[PDB]
DNA sequence: CAGAGGATGTGGCTTC
DNA sequence: GAAGCCACATCCTCTG
């Protein structure tokens, strides 16, 4: 699927979660499917570096991921100041069929 | 006017008409983003009611049907198990699986309306 | 605003564009037109037939008869009619009995409205 | 102000 | 290769 060739979020987003020196802009919470976001405007700094998007700041790429909520890709933790979660469980049906 | 002065000729003529005078494979076109167990409790209630919306796949023309003038000889659920048995274009003119949701029909030339509406003028 | 012949000579509606964009605000609200005397009340529902997804998802889909004149506040087209092809969508007008008009080639919907390549 | 979200242009990418 | 897709880009909008 088209995520191999072409750069996503959640796909790039991941290279940092378990890449334990990009730990200083993200970082796992807990045992079940969430992430923290420790610099929010560096974290879309790099993601403008990579889209080649100089322009890019939070609200920008913030935007992209609150579609992925009704596709089933991803969900917010209510309230958490810049806390979301995966739906791994649904990543495989938008990858696989049933 | 309701209908065209030359009620027959269209139907005979009108390639829309003889590409739907043959039977070709229609499906139900209701509740299309609804899962495959509501679809058939909807189209099985709506058919007792005496309405429904059924296109023809081959060429893509959808309708959406009146089965009146309950009713008996218009929708029939007896004539087979598992399934079911208006003024196109200014032209009078008059089944579906219960678990797959799709079968065959067809137009036919209405004879005895086309009268009555065209003795209206 | 502008009219356009129909399959039924009884009944007119707007110069819905050549290709426009998946789900959008059309350029120019839909008028349906009743040149016989339909009650101003009579409900006019569409359907977009094409031999590709033979009906496509549509928003605002059903509209009321006013003043002879049915007026869709916002329809929008959703689901995609495909590469070159376009929607035959089918015109309700319930009345005892109702009666349609098909309409050919009436708009290309694809996930771009027309930019300039 | 973050957070969900309609609108609408954008650019890389498969498909005729 | 224009013609359909695609997955964000940019944008301004409300409201808790
Ligand atoms: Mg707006």
């Amino acid at each position: 699927m088209p995520g191999s060739g072409q750069i996503q979020l959640w796909q790039f987003l991941l290279e940092l979660l378990s890449d334990s020196s990009n730990s200083s802009c993200i970082t796992w919470e807990g045992t079940n499917g969430e992430f923290k976001m420790t610099d929010p405007d560096e974290v879309a700094r790099r993601w403008g570096e990579r889209k080649s998007k100089p322009n890019m700041n939070y609200d920008k790429l913030s935007r992209a991921l609150r579609y992925y909520y009704d596709k089933n890709i991803m969900t917010k933790v209510h309230g958490k100041r810049y806390a979301y979660k995966f739906d791994f469980h649904g990543i495989a049906q938008a990858l696989q069929p049933h | 006017p309701r209908v065209v002065p030359d009620q027959r000729s269209k139907f005979e003529n009108e390639e829309f008409f003889r590409k739907l005078s043959r039977e070709c494979e229609i499906k139900y076109t209701g509740f299309r983003d609804r899962p495959h167990e509501e679809r058939q409790a909807r189209f099985q209630n709506a058919c007792r009611d005496g309405r429904s919306e059924i296109a023809f796949v081959a060429t893509g023309t959808n309708l959406s049907l009146q089965f009146f003038p309950p009713s008996r000889e218009y929708v029939d659920l007896e004539r087979e198990a598992g399934k079911v048995y208006m003024i196109l274009n200014g032209v009078c003119v008059i089944w579906i699986d219960l678990q797959r949701l799709d079968g065959m029909g067809c137009l036919e030339f209405d004879e005895e309306r086309a009268q009555q509406e065209d003795a209206l003028a | 605003a502008e009219l356009v012949r129909t399959d039924s000579p009884n009944f007119l509606c707007s110069v819905l564009p050549s290709h426009w964009r998946c789900n959008k605000t059309l350029p120019v609200a839909f008028k349906v037109v009743a040149l016989g005397e339909v009650p101003d009340g009579t409900v006019v529902t569409v359907m977009a037939g094409n031999d590709e997804n033979y009906s496509a998802e549509l928003r605002n889909a059903s509209a009321v008869m006013k003043n002879q004149v049915a007026r869709f506040n916002d329809l929008r087209f959703v689901g995609r009619s495909g590469r070159g092809k376009s929607f035959t969508l089918t015109i309700t007008v319930f009345t005892n009995p109702p009666q349609v008009a098909t309409y050919h080639r009436a708009i290309k919907v694809t996930v771009d409205g027309p930019r300039e390549p």
